[PDB]
This record gives structure tokens, sequence and C-alpha cells, in this order.
């Protein structure tokens, strides 16, 4: 699907000739085939649109999950680029000592947006997070914490396609980064359950709590424009970096982000 | 095992007792599974697996808390030689010294056990009882947790008059013959009084020295060290440090008992 | 942050203070201080204050990482249908409630006393 | 502040440990009634329920319902709590 | 040497202080190091201190000043409430940020003043928290109104659209009984080390 | 007053090194330094042990040959004989070294080179050949030319082996072997350790005795 | 400090792996490295706490009810679950499944065959868990067995932390109702910690994490891996962890 990566020669920074394939080319194939098996239609269309159509539905759930999985990976890979560091095939794999190493995210900073233009994006990040280093710590640490199949998302709060404020969120297995598609499904289910019970307070209080959790400061609902995705699953990093080198992998990813794409994704501010 | 267990019917679920048994079985086989936990202190392990006098270090003593003496304001200056320095408003007991005295004490404990002497472990503080009883069991010895009635040795005939005496082999077999009433009424004096709180039972120490019995004591930084034959400088207040010293002593006495049994067998 | 003072074998340990995170030891101010001392010894930072600052900065990152770990673990649990019967804040509220009930009955009695 | 250390005493004890109980309900009711009768003339029906309550309280006996181990602790803990120098 | 071991060891690690255990004044942060036991060690009265601690204490946590005093008793108080306040704060998940335009102190002779927060929160402000129901915009927390509102081990300033008479005026000075929900807006931290929260009453 | 050894303690002389020493340095009635050197050269076994053997051969080469030969001659005789006689013999050989008539022990010059002049650099040596047995005897024996005598003690006693060493040190391999033989006329390692660490009253609290016994068992006996 | 336990015939395992299901490298990835890593993490979490003394299973049981300190629970759960999985795998320490076990299965699954049950389990594994997880065959206080999937570090033992289905994706009405019922049951417990009673025991744990299969089987073929595991597992161990 993507241009920047290929089957013969992967990125010099992150992945290796075999490890890249295991991470990306095979996974994508598995997902697409699965999606085809689920749905008789072979038309790809947009993935996001399909998700929106089939969300809040247990029967049309698997397909949605597979769309999310495909989309998220693609989003992650678009952001990535080459790097200065040596390939993991040359380097030795990290042992149990990697756990005890102090992280340098607090003290050091590298590969900022400023170095390749992207000034307004950097300013927006700073406004959101206090600084670049703080943002980085938020991102990488969050990704480490996920511990399983998941994705860390840099997002923008959609209220032209205007935005209010940048944010970051984690999402797991095949969770979407878009709030509007899944906002209030649980509340609806609760309401249905209450209706069923009636047919056959605390519940009212719980509903009220749910409502106040959901609803924003003004608008009827809220949505998030994704700017950056970073995968957290063993699928990618176990091949090259082993068990102990998740943090190292994340560092490498961070070094090799193409910030121009992220900047382009970022819409105009209010 | 479990002869009175009424097992539930196959169509029915588990009974309460049956369920408990299943849980026990799980615990024995597969609960302690995922990992093993090396280098960690279990309190019970000092009573049931104390180290030999040889293998004790200064580090182990420090971990036990033996180094922590009474207080700067509760200082008997008689004990000055034993103390290392002061810190946190507390005198700290020189622990190399403690070690050497402990070894000396341990050796004398072993010796009397080997000779087949009556060792008596005296420990009036609250938590000390169970460990004291264990120590007494380990060597074929004796203990006192409930208070020491003044005059057990000095006034033995009045106090310890109506309790059963026994006979013993070169081994420790009762050889149950009838003791004569003259044979029974004589005092049976200990050959080692070993106390865990000498400051709390001065009295016991005083008859020991009157009754001509060598004695061992955990001398804290407020206790008089001249009041018994073999003082061990250390922290008598904390329960675990006392147990550690006591457990060591028991182990030393146990060894000597084993040696005696071996030489009897020979 | 609660501190266990009951020592495990002091002889058994073997900490290289090249880094803060030792295995048997937890992360705390002590670990920082040990790191500072190590730095002083090695003369990476000749000044004591600078070494202390460095150790503090090492600690902070680790603490932040720890904080993030727990939150994300909680999030994961929430996502995958885990159920926590009593949350910490809920527990606290419950604890307060009993005390308040005790106070109220007493307070009413005291007011009655005062009236008469 | 100025600490005050006592000398060695024979026995630390309070001669009358107060076990400050709550005041009697019947007495309170009687006082309330008295207060009411200070106002509102001699016997107006504003204090109609109060009198009834008092009567109910003081039916079996004039009062309704009929010690602190403090000098069992002092005696116990004197020897500890002393700053008495060693023997 | 022994001296070195002593300096390393867990009693030396507890930084000494003679602050009151009973302080009836304003408490903005922890005074004393909380000290826990394990259950096993509690069972045989051992806390890793100079002496045994009374069998009357059944709580695993405590606070102390002196290992041993002239009165022949360790000066302690069996309570570790400060950890629970911190844990409540963490649960609430409202990240502390300096309202004054300043860099975060954790990033980059001696200053005794509090470096940023005192370490109740090492959380960073930029994150969102998703759930089954969705992305939580407003943090819902139950608290009690005093007259100010007690919200999960912290007192907090409160604001509302209209002052509700039915709940307030029915029980004027027994408002502490009824727990109300709150929407916590933000948490600032002043120079004295007080956490100045700001909540909003929900009905 | 003893203390246990640290947990990072390792006994310098490994098993394979001890084995190679045993192989090489054990000699017959008429053994020599040359014979030892030959043995070292032709030893075969572990690679590390072979390297060790080579190293010790090198350091023997570096040192003086005549002195080594003299030492070799002395040691068997001293093992055979009693203390006082051995001491006398040692005194005689020291005297001979001091006043070398035959001029076959370059000692004083070597001492000057080392102790007096400079710490660095070994002595080149000016005498390297196999001395005869009669010559060796003459070197380590008295004559009527010079009178020789030790100064009289209060306790003028003579014995073949030490009266009080064997009790108050770690027990020799030989003693362990003898014990094993006695036991035979089943046996196991733990039982042996118990016997040595508990039964023997002089050696109950010996510091590194169990470890030593274990090492001995590893080296010699089999399952 | 928590350290990995010594497996029987460890050197042989290192040389080979496991005859049928896992390679030398693949076994190292799942156990000799990953398990160690997990143990280290658990130690780091619970170094100075009271949790240091307890075993992983007992830690998990302690922690389960607490919403915070979920990381500890996750780690402890993983450690225990992974060692159960390894125990199931191991060749020795040929064995057939027990007669009693077969009878219990028959009672549970409407008188179906063991092959059928296996097939149902693999289908469940395929469908239920996305990403990582665990696949247990458990037994509860009602003597019949049942199949239990968990989504990453969900324990089979304690039902509020079964972690049995993903609410990140959309869910059914029936599933929601079940969740609501569970929540109600939890609320009914009435203790200060707020922890229900539960007597679920695992009989056949299987590791649906990528640390087991991904090296050998690739990103696909997790089902195939699961099938292989089911075919070749230590039956004596299973039999031992079955009877009351
Ligand atoms: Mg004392």
């Amino acid at each position: 699907a993507l241009e920047h990566l290929k089957e013969g020669a992967p990125l010099k920074g992150l992945f290796s000739i075999e490890g890249l394939q295991k991470a990306w080319f095979d996974r994508v194939k598995y997902l697409d085939a699965k999606l085809n098996d689920c749905t008789n239609e072979a038309q790809q269309k947009p993935l996001e649109t399909l998700i929106h159509e089939n969300s809040k539905s247990a029967s049309k759930k698997h397909i949605v999950n597979y769309a999310s999985s495909l989309y998220n990976l693609k989003f992650s890979m678009s952001s990535l680029q080459g790097c200065i560091r040596t390939p993991p095939e040359e380097c030795p794999r990290l042992g149990p000592e990697a756990l005890l190493q102090t992280p340098d995210f607090n003290r050091t900073i590298s590969n900022e947006p400023l170095t390749t233009g992207n000034e307004r994006l950097q300013a927006a990040l700073i406004s959101s997070f206090g600084s670049l280093m703080e943002f980085r710590t938020l991102l990488i640490n969050s990704n480490l914490a996920i511990s399983g199949d998941g994705f860390t998302w840099l997002v923008a709060r959609r209220q032209d396609i205007e935005y209010d404020k940048l944010f970051i969120l984690n999402t797991y297995n095949a969770g979407t980064p878009f709030n509007f598609s899944t906002s209030g499904v649980m509340n609806e289910l609760n309401n249905q359950y209450t209706n069923m019970e009636k047919q056959r307070a605390k519940q009212a209080k719980t509903k009220f709590i749910y409502e106040t959790q959901q609803k924003g400061f003004s608008g009827k609902e809220v949505s998030y424009i994704p700017l950056l995705a970073i995968d957290a699953s063993p699928k990618t990093w176990l091949t090259d970096y082993g068990v102990f080198g998740k943090r190292e992998y994340l560092e490498r990813v961070w070094d090799s982000i193409e910030w121009k794409i992220v900047e382009s994704r970022l819409p105009q501010r209010t | 095992p479990y002869p009175n267990l009424i097992p539930s019917a196959n169509d029915k679920p588990y009974s309460s007792q049956e369920l408990f048994l299943r849980q026990l079985n799980h615990s024995m086989r597969t609960a302690k599974l995922g990992a093993t936990i090396s280098k960690v202190y279990y309190p019970h392990k000092d009573i049931f697996y104390p180290p030999l006098p040889e293998n004790i270090t200064v580090e182990s003593l420090m971990s036990a808390g033996v180094h922590l003496g009474q207080s700067t304001s509760l200082w008997r200056s008689s004990t000055q030689s034993y103390i290392y320095g002061e810190y946190k408003g507390i005198h700290i007991i020189d622990l190399n010294q403690t070690l050497s005295y402990l070894k000396r004490a341990a050796k004398v404990v072993e010796g009397v056990s080997e000779s087949g002497g009556i060792i008596l472990f005296l420990g009036t503080r609250q938590g000390q009882k169970r460990g004291l009883e264990e120590a007494a069991k380990k060597t074929h010895g004796y203990y006192v947790s409930t208070r020491w009635i003044p005059g057990t040795l000095t006034n033995s005939t009045e106090i310890s008059g109506i309790w059963e005496k026994q006979e013993i082999d070169s081994n420790d077999n009762p050889t149950e013959r009838a003791l004569s009433p003259n044979e029974t009424s004589k005092q049976v004096k200990p050959d080692l009084l070993v106390v865990l709180n000498p400051t709390e039972n001065r009295n016991a120490l005083l008859e020991a020295i009157k009754s001509r019995v060598p004695t061992i004591a955990i001398i804290d930084t407020d206790s008089e060290p001249s009041l018994v034959t073999y003082p061990i400088p250390g922290n008598d207040d904390s329960l675990r440090s006392v147990n550690f010293l006591l457990g060591v002593l028991a182990r030393a006495g146990q060894r000597g008992l084993q040696n005696r049994l071996a030489r009897n067998n020979e | 942050r609660p501190k266990i003072l009951v020592e495990n074998e002091i002889g058994d340990e073997n900490y290289d203070w090249s880094h803060m995170l030792q295995i048997g030891r937890p992360l705390d101010g002590e670990s920082v201080i040990q790191r500072t001392m190590y730095l002083i010894k090695t003369k990476q930072y000749g000044d004591m204050v600078e070494a202390y600052d460095h150790a503090r900065y090492e600690f902070y990152a680790l603490r932040m990482q720890e904080e993030t770990e727990q939150q994300v673990a909680l999030e994961e649990a929430e996502m995958f249908g885990s159920l926590f019967g009593v949350s910490a804040i809920e527990h606290g509220i419950q604890k307060e409630q009993e005390v308040l009930d005790v106070w109220e009955k007493k307070v009413v009695e005291e007011t009655e006393l005062m009236a008469a | 502040p100025p600490v005050y250390r006592l000398p060695p005493l024979p026995r630390l004890k309070v001669k009358k440990p107060i076990i400050r109980q709550e005041a009697n309900k019947c007495l309170v009711l009687m006082s309330n009634l008295l207060q009411c009768w200070s106002s509102y003339g001699h016997m107006s029906p504003k204090c109609a329920g109060l009198v009834t309550e008092l009567k109910s309280c003081t039916s079996e006996s004039a009062l309704g319902k009929r010690k602190s181990n403090i000098n069992y602790h002092a005696a116990r803990l004197y020897d500890r709590i002393n700053g008495k120098p060693h023997d | 040497t022994l001296a070195e071991l002593l300096g390393r060891s867990r009693i030396a690690q507890v930084a000494n202080n003679h602050k009151p255990l009973t302080y009836t004044g304003k408490k903005f942060h922890p005074t004393h190091q909380i000290i826990e036991t394990k259950p096993s060690t509690l069972y045989r009265q051992e806390w890793g201190l100079k002496s045994a601690i009374p069998s009357k204490i059944k709580s695993r946590y405590l606070v102390y000043n002196d290992l041993d005093t002239l009165e022949r008793i360790t000066t302690f108080e069996p309570r570790g409430g400060t950890q629970w306040n911190r844990l409540r704060f963490q649960e609430m998940g409202v990240p502390i940020v300096s309202n004054i335009g300043r860099q975060n102190p954790f990033f980059k002779k001696f200053n005794t003043e509090i470096i940023g927060t005192g370490g109740l929160s090492y959380s960073l402000p930029g994150k969102l928290k998703n759930s089954p129901n969705g992305v939580i915009q407003r943090t819902v927390v139950p608290g009690r109104i005093l007259n100010l509102a007690a919200i999960g081990g912290f007192v907090a300033d409160v604001v509302f659209f209209q002052s509700p008479p039915s709940s307030f005026n029915s029980m004027g000075d027994f408002i502490r009984m009824k727990t109300f929900l709150f929407e916590i807006l933000e948490a600032s931290m002043e120079k004295n080390g007080s956490v100045s929260m700001h909540a909003r009453l929900l009905e | 007053f003893v203390s246990p050894l640290p947990k990072d303690y390792v006994f310098k002389y490994s098993n394979e090194k001890l084995n190679v020493i045993e192989a090489c340095f054990n000699l017959s009635k008429n053994g020599t330094i040359e014979d030892i050197m030959n043995n070292l050269r032709q030893y075969e076994g572990s690679a590390e042990g072979k390297a060790f053997a080579q190293e010790i051969k090198t350091k023997l080469l570096t040192k003086s040959p005549s002195s080594l030969q003299i030492a070799l001659r002395l040691v068997q005789e001293n093992s055979r004989d009693h203390i006082e006689s051995a001491i006398k013999r040692d005194l005689y050989t020291a005297a001979n070294m001091c006043m070398n008539q035959d001029s076959l022990v370059e000692f004083s010059e070597a001492t000057k080179h080392k102790l007096i002049d400079k710490q660095r650099v070994p002595y080149p040596w000016t005498k390297k050949e196999q001395l005869f047995v009669s010559q060796l005897t003459s070197i380590t024996s008295p004559k009527p030319s010079l009178p020789m005598s030790l100064l009289r003690n209060t306790s003028n006693v003579t014995w073949t082996q030490y009266p009080y060493h064997s009790k108050y040190q770690l027990p020799t391999e030989q003693e362990i072997a003898a014990y094993i033989e006695k036991r035979t006329n089943k046996v196991t390692e733990r039982e042996v350790l118990n016997h040595f660490a508990n039964v023997i009253p002089s050696r109950r609290g010996k510091l590194g005795i169990q470890s030593l016994c274990k090492i001995v068992c590893e080296r010699k006996c089999e399952e | 400090i928590h350290v990995v336990p010594k497996l029987p015939n460890s050197k042989a395992l290192l040389q080979n792996g496991v005859p049928n299901i896992l390679s030398s490298s693949g076994f190292k990835t799942v156990w000799f490295d990953y398990q160690r890593y997990l143990c280290d993490k658990l130690t780091l979490a619970t170094a100075g706490q009271s949790l240091e003394s307890y075993y992983p299973f007992h830690i998990l049981l302690k922690t389960a009810g607490n919403p915070l300190q979920s990381n500890i629970f996750n780690l402890a759960s993983s450690i225990h679950n992974n060692h159960l999985f390894v125990e199931n795998i191991l060749p020795s320490a040929k064995t057939e499944p027990s007669r009693l076990f077969l009878s219990k299965i028959k009672d549970s699954f409407n008188g179906s065959d063991w092959e059928v049950v296996k097939e149902e389990m693999i289908y469940r594994a395929e469908n239920e868990v996305l990403g990582q997880g665990w696949l247990f065959l458990v037994e509860n206080n009602e003597k019949k067995l049942f199949i239990l999937t968990s989504n990453n570090n969900g324990t089979p033992y304690y039902f509020p932390r079964n972690q049995s289905f993903d609410l990140n994706s959309a869910i059914s009405i029936d599933e929601f109702a079940t969740l609501k019922q569970m929540k109600e049951l939890i609320g009914k417990s009435t203790k200060l910690n707020g922890k229900v009673q539960d007597w679920t025991m695992p009989i056949i744990c299987v590791n649906l994490w990528d640390h087991a299969y991904l090296h050998d089987y690739g990103v696909g073929n997790r089902s195939k891996y699961v099938k292989n595991v089911l075919d070749n597992l230590n039956w004596s161990v299973v039999n031992n962890r079955i009877f009351s």
C-alpha cells in the first residue's frame, strides 16, 4: 500500500529485511484476507467510513475491528521514515540489564519538528504539553505502558476542520482514535437494559454520571483528528529488538518520525 | 486422611469441605508456581532454621537489629566498652564484639548440652514464648515465659516440690521406673540459665549467682553486664533480634546434643 | 510512600550505582542519594550539589514512567471489562461516612445538653 | 517550653479519677420544662408534650438510668515513664 | 566497616525529624515518613525499629519520631493517611500544572523549597483517558460540602450555576452527610505546598 | 574471633590447576628440577590447566636452577627426617651458600642485584647445569673445617612431625582419605562433611572446612 | 526478589525447545527471556512493598480488587499464567488424558467428544481474543468444566478480573447484561476491600501471547499453534490439577 517501504530493502533505522516483513507485509495480508472473508464485498473504499457505518453493532463488529487494525498500522507507518542509527541486525539484542537503565527523555531531546521546518506544529505541541521533552515523555512512556496489542495516538480536539487543543491517547487491540463513533454506546446499552427491566435512583445517577463524562464544555459531542500513531504490539518489535528492547524500539521510532506529514495533518487553529 | 468427609453427589456441586480440600490441593501443587522468591526475610524461618554460630556475620546481626542499643538517656555506663557509637539518639552496640560474645555463649551452650546438663531459657517479654519453647524442644531443655516465681532455685523445695521428676538414659529415654520419695524431693538445678531480658528479671540472675549456676544474657545498652557469666551485647527489646540470638543458641545446643547421642551410640 | 524497615539479608545485596534502578531495592530518595554518592566517588560530577541534581533528574523520569504505567494498566483493565468493586476514593468516602454518622448522633446529644 | 521533672515518688496516682459521664435525660427534661414555665405564664399548652415526656422518664424512678481505669495505668507505667537513673 | 553498613541501612534511610505527631494546625503535605510492616512481621510485633511495638496496634502502617525516648517508649502514631490522599489524587487524575508561566521543574547552594509538586503527582498534563463509554472529558468525583468541599482527601474551592436551596437549606450545617458529585476543573500548587483544587457541583 | 569469608570469595587454585600441580611436582626418590620441567612440557589435559602449567614452567625457567635443585634435594630429606636435624641441614646449606668453595651458587651477587641495587629486572645467571648427587649432598652437609651448632633451647626436644599443628588447622587431604578408607572398612560426601564439621571436637567451628572437604571429594573420590 | 523457577531437563529444553510445538528459540522467547523479564518487572514494582514476600498467585489474589496497582496484578497474572502454560507443555518431569477428566468433559459439554471440545476451544480462541491473551479450560464450584478466554493478563481464578471480552470494540446486549449482573454481584459482596468469593481453577491454560507462537508460526497461524499445543501437552500435570 505505502510507497516509502518495500519488500526487499526496509528502513535503515528501525526494521530488518525479515523483521520488517513480519511486522508489516504479513500482518496487512492477514488482515485484508480476514476482512474479505467476513464481508462479501471486495471494494476497499475508505476504512474510516466503513468503521463509522458498522460501529455500535455486535453482528458487524469483527469487520470493524479488522478495519481499525488495518487503518491504525497504516497510520503508524505513514509517520515513520529512515534514521541515523545502525540496523538491529548488526547490533546486539538487549538483555535483562535494559530494564534497569534510566531513561534520558527527561534530560535529552532529539529530532524536533523545528529542524525540518514544522514551526507552527511545534508551537502547538508546546502549547498543549508545556514543552517538546514533556510531550515525548508522555508519548513514549504511555506506549511502553500499553504492554500488549495497542496504539498510542497524537490527536487534535475537533470542536475548515478547526481544532481547539492537541492531546494524546492510548487505544487497545482495535480501538478507534475517533470519539464520536463510539461515544455513548455504553450509556445506550444501559438505557436499553433499564427499559427491559421496566418491561419485565442508583441507575439514574449512573446514567447522569455517564452523560457528564461524555458531554464536552459546550458542543453536543467531541471528536479527535489523529496526527500521529505509534504501535505498541509485540508483533512489530519482538522480531528485531527481542523481549527487552521495547523502549529502544520506541526511541528509534521517535528518532525516525517524518514530522512534515504530521504538520500537514494538523489543521488550522481557532 | 479425612475419614469423616461426606462427599457430595456427582450431579450436585462440590460441598464446602470438598471445596476446601480442592483448594488445599491446589495450594500444595500449583499456587506457589509462577516464581520463586530468593533473598527475603520470613520471621518464622529464624526459629525453625537458625544459622550455626560459625556462619553468622556482622551483616546478619545488623539485619536482625541486634546493633540497636537502648537510648542515649537510658545509659548504664558500665556497658561503655560494648557500644560502637551513638546515632539517631540511640547507642549502637559494637557488633564484632557482639559476634565474639555470641560465639563464646554458643560454645558453652553446646558444651553443657553435650555433658547432658539442664538448660533453662528464661524470656518474660510478650512475643518471646513460642521461640523460647522451640529452643527448649531443640535441645532437651526447659523454658519459662510466664513469670519466674522468686526462689525457684534458692527455695526449690517449697516452689518446685509437687512436680514430677523422671529418669533418663545416656540417651533421652524415660526408662520409667518409680522414683523414691527421698529421690524425688531433691532440687534439680539448671546447669545453664539463659535469659532474654536480664533487666526485667534481675531476681532470676541473683539466685543463679547465689545458686552457683553459670548464666547467659542479652545485655542491652542499659543492662549491667557483670550480673552474669557470659553476656551477649545486643538489642533485647526487638523480638526478632532476640529470636535470632536465641535460635542460634538453640542450634548450638542442638548440635552438642546430637554429638552426645552419637557418642552414646558408639 | 510507605517504607518497610524490616531488613532482608544486608550481606546478600550487590548494587552497582551506575544506575538508580536496583532489583531488591525500590525507587526512593535513598536510591537517589546512593547515586549521588557514587557520582561523587567516581568524580563524574566533582561537585556534590551537581551530582545530587543529576540523581534527582534520573529519579524524576523513572517516577513519571511508573506513574504512566499504572494509569495505562488501569485504562486497559477498564477497556477489557475488568470490574473493581471499591475504588480508593469510594473507600475514602465510605470511611468518612461512618465517622460523620458517629459525629451526628453525638452532636445532637450535645445540642440537647446545651439547650437544657 | 519549660518542662517540669518530678522527683522519685512512692506512687503516681490521681486521688479521684473523673469518669465524666453524660448528664441525665430526665434532669434535662425537667430543666427544659422549668425554662418553658419561666416564659408563657404558669402552665400553658406550649409545654404539653414536654411534661408528658418528663412523666414518662420519671415513672419507675426519679432518675432514668442508674469507672475509668486510669490509676491502674499510672501505677502500671510509673516505673517505665520515670526518667529514674539506673540502679 | 560496620559504620558504613549502618549509614546505608534502613533506619539511617529514614530522615530524622522532631516535628509534632499531633499538629492541629494547617496540614498542606505529609510531615513524617510513613512506615509499613508486612502482616507476618506485624504478627510478631516487629517493625524494623529499636524495640517491639505494642500488640494493641493492629494497623500495618505508622509514623514515628524517636526510636527510643527517656520515657522508655518509642514516640509513634499508628496512621498512614497521607499515602491514601496521594492515591485518591492519582485516581482523580487531574494533573497538577503551575498556573504561573514556568517550565516543569522535573525537566531541564541547596534550595529547601518544594521542587514543583512534592511528589504527589508525577503525571503529565497532555493525556486523555479513554473508556468503554468513551473519552472522559469531565472528571466525575464524589465529595462532601462543608458549609469549600472535601473531595477525596483534599479540600477544594467550589463553583456552580445556581446555589441549590432544596439540598442546602433543608440541612444547613449537616451538608457533610450528603455526598455530592463534582467536576474537578484544574489543580494548581502554591509556594507553601498546598494543592489548590477547583471543583464544580453537579446535579 | 574469626569471621566467615565474603560471598564473592573464590579459592584461587582451581581444581584443574591443583591436578596439574599434583601430576608435575610429585617425584620419585631421585627426582630433579629438570624432570619436573619435562613433566610440565609433556602434560596433557584441560586447555586452561595446560596454559597454567606452561606459565609455571616459564617462571621456573626465569628463576635460578642451582638453588631450585638444592631446594628439591632438601625437601625430600626434610620430609623423611625429624625437625632438629632438618634445621641443622638447612643451617649447613646456608653456610655453604655464604662461603661457596666450589663456586656453584651465585647467591651474593644475585642478592645485590635484587635487594641492594634495583627491584626491577631478573638476574642473568652464570651457572646452568645438572649437578651430581654427591655434589648436592656436599653442598647441603657439614664438614670438620667449620664448627656448627644451634643455640640450646629450654625445651631441648626433637620430633619427626608437629605435635600441635594437625589439631588447629584445616585437615589435610591425606587425613580425609584415611577417614574414607576407615569408613569403607556405604560412604557419602554429606556424611564426611558432618564428621569433619561436627564430630571432631577440635575442628567443629573451622571456617572454610566444609568447602575444603567438598573440593577434596571433587578432586579424588568418585560416586 | 522474584526469580524464574528451574524447569526439569532445562539443558535439554535449551538445546531443543519442545519436540512438536515450540522451537529452541521460540521456547527461549516465551520462557527463558520473557518470563525472566516479567519477574524482573514484578520485582521492580514490588521491591519495598509488603508484596515482596508473597508468591505471584497470592499477589494477584491480593491485588485483584484494587483499581490502582493494576500493573502489579497484570505482571503477577502473566507470571503465573505463563508458568501454568509451560507446565502444561512440558514433555516430562507417553501419558494419556485421565478417565475421570473425560467423564467430567462429557458431563459438561452435552456428552461431546474430547476432539470436539478441543475444536470448540480453538474456535473460541480464534473468535474472542484479538491481539494478546490467554485460553483456559477451567473448572468451577459446580463440577462441570468450561472454556475461558482472557484478553491479555486476565486471570481464570477471579471473575471480575477474567478480562474475558473487549469493550474497546462494540459488544452485544447479552454480554452487557452479563457484565451488569457481575457488577451487581460485586456490589452485593459487602466488604471493605470489596472482593467476591470465587473457586474457578484452571485445568488447561494456553498462552495466546505473541511471545510463544510468533517466532515459529509467524503473525498468522496462532490457531494452528493452539491446536498443536492441545495435541501435545503434559496430561499427567492436567490430571493432577483436576480432582478435589
Ligand atoms: Mg532493654
